[PDB]
Parts: structure tokens; sequence; C-alpha cells
């Protein structure tokens, strides 16, 4: 009808959020764009090492085991048992 | 009153003109199966606005 505005277009029109900064989106993907592994890629390592783990999804935590090794440093500990060797 | 027009038969047809009906007639009645199958599209549907309408694609994120 209006005449006046058309209840206005950066405001009727304000789906100028199909656009707009929304990396509120797209951009939620191209910082996983380089993500990781290690990172990134090396060391610590494709596989496996994996199957299995950073990242998946999913789920589930997660740990797991101790962080290691209490035990493992041959065996644990320690300095290192002890326990005996 | 009198009784012949027109010259045929429904001056029939013709015989390409059966044609010129043919699924012009019919194949937009196969689109207002567009309307069939809701002849809405606002589906309650919010929605098909800001308008619209469509228009997936499919974006995402």
């Amino acid at each position: 009808g209006v005449i006046e505005e058309y209840l206005e277009k950066s405001k009727t029109n304000k789906e100028l959020n199909d656009k707009k900064r929304l990396a509120t989106t797209g951009a939620n993907f191209a910082r996983a764009y380089t993500v990781e592994f290690g990172s990134c890629k090396f060391p610590e390592n494709f596989t496996g090492c994996q199957d299995l783990a950073k990242q998946k999804k999913v789920p589930f935590l997660s740990d797991d085991l101790d962080l290691e090794c209490e035990g493992k440093d041959k065996y644990k500990c320690g300095s290192n048992v002890f326990w005996k060797w | 009153l009198w009784f012949d027009p027109l010259g045929w038969g429904s001056a029939s047809p013709q015989k390409l003109k059966e044609l010129r009906t043919k699924e012009i007639k019919n194949g937009r009645l196969a689109m207002l199966a567009v309307m069939g199958a809701w002849f809405q599209h606002i589906y309650t549907g919010t929605g098909p606005i800001d308008n619209l309408f469509a228009h997936l694609a499919d974006p995402g994120h």
C-alpha cells in the first residue's frame, strides 16, 4: 500500500542475513578446515595409533589410560618402582 | 432453431487440434497436481516466507 516504506527493507528484507556475516555457520568449517592433528600432520600421526579418536565425534568422553604411563614408564611409579626392576 | 452449426461434429475435429487440446489440457492438470500437493506450500510453514517459495537446494551448516 505504502507509499511509505514497505515496513522497511533492512528490517523486512532482514534476511540480508542469508549472506551478512553469517560465518555463524559457514566459517565453522574453515577453522576445522586446518584441523590438527598433533597438530597438525605427523607425529602422532595417521593411524592407528587411531581407530579410535581425535576426532571422530561421538560419544563419548573421553580419556583414557592415565596419560601415559602410570603405569608403563618401565614399569611405572616411580624412580621407578620400587618395587624391584 | 435451425440445426447444423457448426459443419462437422462439434466442428470435428480437427485431427491435429484434437491433439491441440491434448495434454495442453491434461498436462496443465498434471501441473495442478502441483496444486494437489498443497496448493499451500504454506504448510503452516512459516515459512514459505520470507518469500520464497522453495528454495532449499540445500544449504546446511
